[PDB]
């Protein structure tokens, strides 16, 4: 395709790929919070046990 | 600025004076960009020439 | 010499060959040359089944 048509098809891929990446990052932030809580508990046990 | 471009065409090329077009006029004689801002005004002048 | 009626259109299979489409595109004879999914000036860079 030439630019006036190619850009339309590309726009759809950008929207989909950007949404997929945003979903991934959001999930990693939530999962990271769970790991942080576990690490904090592990650190507490190291000090107290 | 305002620019007024002017030329003579045959009735069957009228459709080519537009952005996003291809053809003998759109590609070799008079081309408008896809990001075109302006107005295309045309009339039948067979009662003059 | 003869084209078929629209109710009984003919089909020619093109295979085992080199397809140069610039001869038709630049050929000045047509009223319509409209491509869908492909660009009329990029056809020579394509391969087909």
């Amino acid at each position: 395709l030439d630019p006036p048509e190619a850009e339309v098809q590309i726009d759809r891929l950008i929207t989909g790929r950007l949404q997929s990446l945003q979903t991934y990052v959001t999930q990693q932030l939530i999962r990271a919070a769970e790991i942080r809580a576990s690490a904090n508990l592990a650190a507490t046990k190291m000090s107290e046990c | 600025n305002v620019y007024a471009d002017s030329f003579v065409i045959r009735g069957d090329w009228v459709r080519q004076i537009a952005p996003g077009q291809t053809g003998k006029i759109a590609d070799y004689n008079y081309k408008l960009p896809d990001d075109f801002t302006g107005c295309v005004i045309a009339w039948n002048s067979n009662n003059l020439d | 010499t003869r084209f078929a009626s629209v109710y009984a259109w003919n089909r020619k299979r093109i295979s085992n060959c080199v397809a140069d489409y610039s001869v038709l595109y630049n050929s000045a004879s047509f009223s319509t040359f409209k491509c869908y999914g492909v660009s009329p000036t990029k056809l020579n860079d394509l391969c087909f089944t």
